[PDB]
């Protein structure tokens, strides 16, 4: 299990969870607050 | 080569084979222009390449409009290849050094060092690229046109 | 005819006396280094400019370096 | 040993082809020539510089011959508007009868080609009414052409051949061209202005024939010599005049209107006089300021010495520097191109918005072929003077005399120079394209007001100052109260208020969001191509993977594979990559112009204030929209005038197309297919009696660069100048 | 209004523009049924097109000619005009969320430079350290500032490699 | 007795160097009066994918 | 040691032949011969291509090239550990023997040898191009 959690601590595999949880961020924030141009 | 045997093949059915049936015969898709136009290099881009392209290019705003964007994305990477076809990393492990020496200033420089690609990895790179942004500028032209008129 | 030279870093290691593939260099006597030998270029006439040599050198900067030159037959590397 | 070339050995005693190529290139670097020595290098660019000059006449001289003999002047004159110019016949045997028929145009007698040049216009306007008049110059500047060659053959006999010094002399020099070459030349040129230009543009005839018993004015130098200049600037042309007629005509000489004239839609001729009678007394009162042997004026020496700054911010200052342009032609011919390529495009910049050449603006052909003209050898001419400048420092820059002074300190902090660079030419990648992408997957998905379209306030800002209404900032001369408003009240303003608020003129036209992505495109263009040029130079000397760059010269293939490979790291391998560079920026340049004034010539600017904010558009109502009439220049029913244009343009798609090979397989694959011919050459029989003196070889590392980056420029230049001459002389020509 | 520009919600070109939308969507909604699957997505559709028109006039935008929203860049003119959210207060929304990110990689980067291994140390993440440095970024505005005026942003001159010159 | 300790740290002053204005760790000096005596070792690798070299005495100072 | 002299009858490899080998320089200009000794019969890789077998005892083949000959005396060496020797021969007749040039091979030190184009000093200390310029001709820094 330590091993197995070293290899999730790789790079590819850490860009991956970082990227599909900052990705899935922003599509959720657009989901809610559709079409934002101007603060407001 | 392979890209000339599929124009050849779009342009021949849609002037000779495919087409709609009337009561007065086949009226085919580009109306039999293949056999006195295909003769020139003028011909195939006015008839085939320019007048075809119509429909990608008029693709915003409808279903299609997704093709348009590749047809533009896949221009850009096409050209984006050519960059490292060009060029050879002589200038560009230079250029890095300017750019590590700035952060070397911030004390943000990365314990890898930084490497311009090997000379094999640039002609990997371009050639990649150069097929990806040629094969899929087709692929939006074909899809987005026999789809808007087939 | 290519120019070809060596410099006082050399250390000996004859890296570039094997790495050349035309006989261009060879090892000679010394005193200026721990190896007590030192890289010579006698026969430049048939140096080609591949750079072998300045491949294969530990030293750095470079203890071996090849300057192209005039273009001859050999140094074409032509067969014909 | 072959003779060719006589002036280096090394490649006289090549056995291969690269002999031949190699010559060719090497001819005109003087400097690199066996046994050159500095006096003889001086001697032989003097000699070379009339024989340039000579060319630059003779070409001038053939144009004005060909247009007299072949063209339709003397009609043009007649109705401008509605008459386009022919600049030579035609005589192709290989034309068919249709195209005979199709190149007849004009009245002439036979297939003509149509002048896009603007000779017509400038030619007109100076004074030029008759094909004689056209005959008289040709002659005199074939003349002219001949005086250059034979002083050009003079100075390189023994007893006129000067000395180094002479060469060496910048203070006469400076003197002699600022107040002769430019200040005489300039009051010379206002006095055929004032003698010749004007009166023809007021339907009198001056010639040499008769102008000694014409006075340029009622009061002849009676204004001039008793101080009241102001007699020379009355009862000017008024707004009704016809330009070449005494009817609506004035009197004056020289005036400041300010606008531009109502029927020919250029610049008042007499303006240009007073133009040129104003630089003249600046130039020749400024080439007073150096010394010779009078024992008055500047030594240039002394005043690079003074300027140091007392803090030590600029160490040393400006130390050394007299001895480091006065003995190194590349730093001297590096100014002269980055000046000179900087006034080439303020040529273009100005030319197109102040039409000084009466009915050029209608013309829409000819304005859009000079301005694409000139910005293309502005271009070609500022990658010059970076090229010139690192090799200066390669070949003429001496460390030990430049300790410490400005531009020592420039390779101090190459890197930061670099960096910063770096940086600009991102962040401006980054959201210009950005912001293009944004616009267009919003056009796609058909929400055209979720884009991002960013107002040019800055630039709106300034053309408030200069008086355009429009945008309601009321500032300086928009504002009616502003002491600026006022006191060129009576001057100038009224003329030039009229012209920038005209909307159907080029100057200052109306910007919006469309020209200010397509502006931050060219500053990228710029930056970058900066950058490359930038760091061929400051890296010329040497870099951490190649520390001694310096002692293999300007151009060389590599380094070999070794230290993780070294392709393209010479300085002439930076300029080669900034070519492509510059081409790009000025397409992006003369696309942005092109297609803004299609819109305004066709009254429908709204479609590049719609279409220009995204990059479909550009392709689709640009390009797209205007190749139909270029493409059916010749078709499976016929052809037309414009085939020439399209069989241009495919030769120039096929040029460009050529030269990817030479960029993209290099040398070591064909040099192994070469070795298969040269066997079966020698083993074919009845083929192996003749037999070759030159052993063939594959073109060099460094030459097939040169010879892509050849093919790649002209197929560039060849496929857009049928582009432009054929989508604007089609629409309205 | 500024610039020749005038309030989207008083531009007649601007309303023009919703009612093109709209009637394109109308059209393809006419060929389902009252209430099929692809009847709701298209009539939800329009619901967040009338949305968008209103929120854009709402927010007292500038239309030009075109109909189109236009932003003001200059800080002067937008905080006049109250146009301050369209750039001015993104920018340093932006700025702030891109130190963050520059400031905690640049904070993990020097933390693993005294380990005994940093290049493992880059391809293989420490990610219980990333967390501890992603959450004290919050701070980085303070905390840079505070190395800047210390001198301890910068390297000496002296410890920088450069090339001959 | 000639040239910096074993295993201490010195700072390189070769221009031409990969690794000049840098910190390595001397290997060892040699006593023969050889022109480049000194031994450094650096925990970065050069171009060629070399991490030590040979300087001579004044090429090379103290850490700081 | 004494320099060697070539044997021109000496009996060459078992060999087909092939488009690779000698063309109309070889006639005109020079070609090289390299020569060896093999302990037994083998077959072994062209440089020009194909395979040929060695006869035991002296071998002798002709080439375009130096390089082509050095590159079958590494193969000989690595994998055979034989010891040739090649030489140039010009159409006259003339014949110059040449690795090894002193009869030990050019990476084992040798007394006798006399360095050449060594410069006492290093890369970075060699002069400013502009202290080389109107030398007559094109010279970098490193030559003086
Ligand atoms: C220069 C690059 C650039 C810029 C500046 C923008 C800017 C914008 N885009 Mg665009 N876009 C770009 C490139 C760019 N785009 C590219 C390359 C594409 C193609 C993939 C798109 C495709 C695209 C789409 C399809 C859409 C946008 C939209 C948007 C808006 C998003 C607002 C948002 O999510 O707020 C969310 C609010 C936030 C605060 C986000 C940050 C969250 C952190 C945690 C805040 C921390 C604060 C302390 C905004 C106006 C959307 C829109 O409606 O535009 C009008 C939209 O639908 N863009
Ligand atoms: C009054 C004396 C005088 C004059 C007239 C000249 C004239 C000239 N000298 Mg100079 N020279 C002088 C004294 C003089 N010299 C002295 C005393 C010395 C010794 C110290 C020298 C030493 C010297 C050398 C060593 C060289 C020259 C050269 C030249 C020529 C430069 C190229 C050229 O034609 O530029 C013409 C430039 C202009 C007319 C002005 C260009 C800039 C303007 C602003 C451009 C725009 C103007 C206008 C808008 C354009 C309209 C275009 C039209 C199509 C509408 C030129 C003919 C060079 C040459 O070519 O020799 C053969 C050269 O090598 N001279
Ligand atoms: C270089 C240009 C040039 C030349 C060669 C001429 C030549 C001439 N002009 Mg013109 N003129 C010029 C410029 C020129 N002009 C300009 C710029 C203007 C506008 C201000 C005028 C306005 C003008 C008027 C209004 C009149 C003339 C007249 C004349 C004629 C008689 C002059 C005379 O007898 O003066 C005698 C003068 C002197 C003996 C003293 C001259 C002193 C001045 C300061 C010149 C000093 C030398 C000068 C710096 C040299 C320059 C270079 C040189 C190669 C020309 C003569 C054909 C008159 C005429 O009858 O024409 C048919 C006439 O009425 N000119
Ligand atoms: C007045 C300006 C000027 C002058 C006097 C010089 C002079 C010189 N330059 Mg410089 N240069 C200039 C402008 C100038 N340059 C410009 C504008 C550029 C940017 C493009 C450059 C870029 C440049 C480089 C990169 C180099 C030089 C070099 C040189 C030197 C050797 C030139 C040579 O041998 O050419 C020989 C000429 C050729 C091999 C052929 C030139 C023609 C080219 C290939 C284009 C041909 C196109 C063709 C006609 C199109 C046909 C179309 C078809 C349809 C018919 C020489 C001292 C070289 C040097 O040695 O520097 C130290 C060098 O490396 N120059
Ligand atoms: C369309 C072609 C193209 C493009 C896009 C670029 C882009 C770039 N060039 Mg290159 N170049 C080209 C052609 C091109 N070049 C050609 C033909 C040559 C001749 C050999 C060169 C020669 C050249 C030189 C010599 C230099 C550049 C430089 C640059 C940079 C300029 C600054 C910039 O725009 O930063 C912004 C960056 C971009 C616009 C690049 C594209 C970014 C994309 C859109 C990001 C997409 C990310 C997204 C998440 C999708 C990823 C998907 C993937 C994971 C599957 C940039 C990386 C300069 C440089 O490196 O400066 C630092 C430089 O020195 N170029
Ligand atoms: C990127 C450069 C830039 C440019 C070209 C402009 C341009 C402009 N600004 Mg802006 N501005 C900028 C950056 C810039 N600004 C920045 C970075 C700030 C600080 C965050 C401001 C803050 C600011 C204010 C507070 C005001 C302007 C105003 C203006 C306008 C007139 C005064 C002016 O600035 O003249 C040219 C600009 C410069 C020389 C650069 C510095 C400008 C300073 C910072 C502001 C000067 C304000 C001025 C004294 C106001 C006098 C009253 C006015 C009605 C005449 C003009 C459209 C004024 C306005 O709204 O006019 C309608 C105004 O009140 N600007
Ligand atoms: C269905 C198959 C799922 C994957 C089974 C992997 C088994 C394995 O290799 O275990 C290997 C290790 C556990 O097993 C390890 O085996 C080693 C073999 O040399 C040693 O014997 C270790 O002591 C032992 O712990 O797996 C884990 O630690 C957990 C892996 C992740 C499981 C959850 C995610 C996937 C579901
Ligand atoms: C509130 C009032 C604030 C007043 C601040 C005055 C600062 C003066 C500059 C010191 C700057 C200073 O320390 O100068 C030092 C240095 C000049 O070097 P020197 O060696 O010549 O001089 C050293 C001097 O300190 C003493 O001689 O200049 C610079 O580094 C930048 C110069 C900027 C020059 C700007 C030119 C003017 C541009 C227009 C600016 C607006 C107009 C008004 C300001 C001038
Ligand atoms: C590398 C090198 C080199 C080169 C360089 C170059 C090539 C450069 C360029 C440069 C450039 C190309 C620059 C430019 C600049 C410009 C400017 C600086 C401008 C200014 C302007 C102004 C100031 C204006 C003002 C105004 C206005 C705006 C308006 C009104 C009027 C007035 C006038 C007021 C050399 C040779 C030296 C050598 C060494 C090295
Ligand atoms: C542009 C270019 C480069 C420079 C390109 C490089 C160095 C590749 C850049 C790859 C990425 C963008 C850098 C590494 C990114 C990291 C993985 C971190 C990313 C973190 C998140 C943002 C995902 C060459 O090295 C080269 C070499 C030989 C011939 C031509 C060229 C060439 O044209
Ligand atoms: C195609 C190609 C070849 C093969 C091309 C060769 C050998 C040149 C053949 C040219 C023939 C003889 C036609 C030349 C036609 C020109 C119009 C001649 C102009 C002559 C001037 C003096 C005017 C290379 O040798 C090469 C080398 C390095 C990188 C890329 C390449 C490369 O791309
Ligand atoms: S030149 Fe380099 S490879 Fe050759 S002996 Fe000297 S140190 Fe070794
Ligand atoms: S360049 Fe090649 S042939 Fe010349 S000495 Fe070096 S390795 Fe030998």
């Amino acid at each position: 299990m330590k091993d197995f959690t070293t290899y999730l601590s790789t790079a590819p595999v850490i860009a991956t969870i970082w990227f599909t949880f900052t990705a899935g961020l922003l599509i959720e924030i657009n989901r809610y607050f559709p079409d934002p141009l101007v603060f407001s | 080569s392979l890209s000339i045997v599929i124009f050849h093949f779009s342009w021949k059915m849609q002037s000779d084979v495919w087409g709609t049936v009337t009561a007065s015969g086949v009226s085919h898709i580009t109306g039999g222009n293949f056999a006195q136009s295909a003769n020139t290099i003028n011909g195939w881009l006015r008839d085939f390449l320019w007048a075809q392209s119509s429909q990608v290019i008029q693709s915003y705003g409808s279903a299609l409009s997704a093709y348009g964007l590749i047809f533009l994305g896949a221009h850009f990477v096409w050209a984006f290849s050519l960059m490292f076809l060009f060029s050879g990393r002589g200038y560009w492990q230079e250029l890095i050094e300017s750019i590590v020496w700035a952060h070397n200033k911030l004390k943000v420089a990365p314990a890898i060092q930084p490497r311009a690609l090997s000379i094999t990895q640039g002609r990997a790179v371009g050639v990649a690229h150069y097929l990806l942004g040629g094969i899929a500028t087709t692929w939006s032209f074909f899809l987005a046109r026999i789809i808007s008129v087939g | 005819a290519h120019i070809v030279k060596i410099y006082d870093t050399c250390i000996g290691c004859t890296q570039c006396v094997r790495a050349c593939p035309l006989d261009v260099l060879e090892m000679v006597p010394w005193d200026g280094c721990k190896a007590s030998q030192m890289a010579s270029a006698p026969r430049t006439e048939d140096c080609v400019g591949c750079k072998r040599c300045e491949t294969a050198c530990p030293t750095d900067f470079l203890s071996v370096r090849v300057y192209l030159g005039s273009e001859s037959t050999r140094s074409m590397g032509l067969s014909y | 040993t072959k003779l060719f070339p006589k002036f280096s050995q090394g490649l006289a005693q090549d056995p291969t082809t690269r002999r031949i190529w190699y010559g060719l290139a090497m001819a005109h670097d003087f400097e690199s020539h066996d046994g050159m020595t500095e006096e003889n290098l001086y001697q032989k660019i003097f000699a070379s510089h009339f024989g340039q000059l000579s060319i630059i006449f003779l070409w001038t001289s053939g144009n004005l011959f060909h247009v007299a003999w072949q063209g339709n002047f003397e009609q043009w004159v007649t109705d401008p508007v509605h008459i386009r110019p022919i600049a030579h016949a035609i005589w192709d045997p290989h034309f068919g009868q249709p195209a005979v028929e199709a190149f007849t145009r004009g009245g002439a007698s036979g297939p003509v080609n149509i002048s896009t040049s603007g000779v017509y216009q400038w030619w007109y306007t100076i004074g030029m009414r008759t094909n004689q008049d056209l005959y008289v110059g040709s002659v005199f500047l074939a003349l002219v052409s001949a005086i250059f060659l034979f002083a050009g053959w003079l100075h390189l006999q023994p007893n006129f051949q000067p000395s180094l010094s002479w060469f060496k002399d910048a203070e006469s020099r400076l003197n002699h061209h600022l107040s002769g070459l430019f200040g005489v030349s300039s009051l010379a040129w206002t006095g055929h202005l004032v003698h010749v230009a004007i009166p023809e543009s007021r339907g009198q005839h001056v010639g040499w024939d008769n102008f000694l018993s014409v006075l340029p004015h009622p009061q002849g130098l009676t204004p001039f010599f008793t101080g009241n200049w102001a007699a020379y600037a009355q009862s000017p042309d008024t707004a009704s005049h016809v330009f070449g007629t005494a009817q609506g005509s004035g009197q004056a000489i020289l005036t400041f209107l300010g606008g531009f004239h109502p029927q020919t839609q250029s610049l008042w001729l007499t303006d240009m006089a007073h133009h040129h009678l104003a630089i003249a007394v600046i130039f020749i009162v400024a080439g007073h300021m150096y010394r010779t042997n009078f024992g008055i004026g500047h030594r240039m020496q002394a005043i690079l010495e003074a300027h140091t700054p007392p803090s030590g911010s600029l160490g040393a200052g400006h130390k050394g520097l007299f001895d480091t342009v006065n003995n190194s032609l590349h730093f001297q011919l590096g100014l002269a191109l980055a000046s000179v390529g900087t006034i080439t495009s303020l040529v273009a910049q100005h030319m197109y918005s102040l039409p000084p050449y009466a009915f050029q603006a209608i013309d829409f052909t000819t304005q859009a072929a000079l301005y694409t003209h000139h910005q293309y050898i502005a271009g070609f001419i500022m990658c010059g003077a970076f090229a010139h400048g690192a090799i200066f420092f390669i070949r003429d820059y001496d460390p030990e005399q430049n300790k410490g002074n400005v531009l020592a300190r420039m390779l101090d902090h190459k890197e930061a120079l670099i960096s910063h660079l770096s940086w600009v030419s991102l962040f401006l990648g980054f959201h210009t394209l950005g912001l293009y992408v944004h616009n267009d997957v919003m056009q796609a998905f058909g929400t055209p007001e979720k884009q991002i379209l960013i107002e040019p306030v800055f630039a709106q800002w300034i053309q408030a100052a200069h008086g355009k209404a429009l945008y309601g900032f009321d500032f300086l001369l928009s504002s009616k109260t502003s002491a600026a408003f006022a006191n060129g009240q009576s001057l100038w303003l009224p003329g030039w208020l009229d012209a920038i608020n005209n909307n159907q003129n080029s100057l200052f036209l109306t910007i919006g969001p469309g020209d200010f992505l397509v502006h931050h495109a060219i500053a990228l263009g710029l930056h970058t191509t900066t950058l490359i040029l930038v760091k061929g130079a400051l890296d010329a000397r040497g870099s951490k993977l190649m520390p001694d760059k310096k002692d293999f010269g300007y151009s060389f293939p590599c380094d070999g594979p070794g230290r993780g490979g070294t392709c393209d790291i010479s300085a002439y391998d930076a300029f080669y990559l900034a070519v492509f560079w510059m081409l790009n920026t000025i397409g992006w340049v003369t696309f942005y112009w092109h297609w803004k004034h299609l819109t305004l010539w066709q009254g429908n600017v709204a479609q590049f204030d719609e279409s220009s904010t995204y990059l479909m558009g550009w392709l689709r109502d640009y390009l797209w929209l205007n190749s139909s009439q270029l493409i059916n220049g010749y078709n499976p029913f016929g052809m037309n005038s414009l085939s020439v244009w399209a069989w241009t343009f495919l030769f120039g798609h096929l040029i460009y197309a050529t030269g990817f090979m030479f960029l993209i397989s290099w040398r070591g694959y064909w040099q192994e297919l070469i070795e298969t011919l040269v066997w079966a050459h020698e083993k074919t029989p009845l083929a192996n009696l003749v037999y070759w003196k030159d052993k063939p070889v594959a073109l060099s590392i460094v030459q097939a660069r040169l010879v892509g980056l050849a093919h790649f420029s002209v197929g560039y230049i060849f496929t857009y100048a049928a582009f432009l001459i054929a989508s604007t002389s089609g629409r309205f020509g | 209004d500024i610039a020749g520009l005038t309030p989207c919600s008083e531009s007649k070109a601007y309303a023009k523009l919703e009612k093109k939308e709209l009637k394109t969507l109308e059209k393809r909604l006419k060929q389902y049924e009252a209430d099929s699957a692809p009847a709701v997505a298209l009539k939800a559709t329009m619901e967040r097109t009338k949305a968008r028109f209103a929120n854009y006039a709402k927010a007292g935008l500038l239309c030009g000619n075109d109909g189109l929203p236009h932003l003001i860049a200059d800080p002067g003119l937008a905080l006049k005009y109250g146009h301050a959210g369209e750039v001015f207060i993104p920018t340093f929304g932006f700025l702030y969320v891109a130190g963050y990110i520059g400031y905690v990689g640049r904070q993990y980067l020097i933390a693993v430079k005294g380990e005994a291994k940093p290049t493992d140390k880059e391809i293989i993440i420490d990610v219980p350290l990333a967390t501890k440095l992603a959450w004290q970024g919050a701070g980085w505005p303070l905390a840079a500032v505070q190395e800047l005026q210390r001198g301890t942003l910068l390297e000496k001159e002296e410890n920088i490699t450069v090339s001959p010159r | 007795e000639v040239g910096p300790k074993r295993g201490s740290l010195v700072k390189i002053l070769r221009p031409e160097s990969y690794w000049f204005n840098q910190v390595g760790k001397v290997v060892s000096v040699d006593q023969s009066g050889v022109r480049y005596p000194v031994v450094v070792r650096f925990e970065n690798q050069n171009y060629a994918g070399v991490t030590t070299n040979n300087y001579a005495l004044d090429e090379v100072v103290a850490a700081k | 040691w004494t320099v060697p002299t070539l044997n021109p009858d000496t009996p060459s490899p078992i060999f087909g032949g092939s488009t690779g080998g000698l063309l109309r320089k070889a006639q005109t200009e020079e070609f090289y011969v390299i020569t060896w000794e093999a302990k037994k019969e083998q077959i072994f890789e062209m440089p020009t291509g194909g395979a040929a077998i060695m006869r035991q005892g002296p071998n002798l083949l002709k080439f375009g090239k130096k390089e082509q000959c050095l590159a079958l005396t590494t193969q000989l060496r690595n994998k055979f550990k034989l010891t040739p020797c090649f030489y140039r021969v010009f159409p006259d007749g003339k014949v110059q023997y040449l690795h090894p040039a002193d009869g030990v091979y050019p990476e084992k030190v040798n007394a006798g040898r006399v360095g050449a184009n060594q410069n006492m000093r290093r890369i970075g200390q060699n002069v400013n191009p502009i202290k080389v310029k109107f030398s007559g001709r094109m010279m970098s820094p490193a030559e003086i």
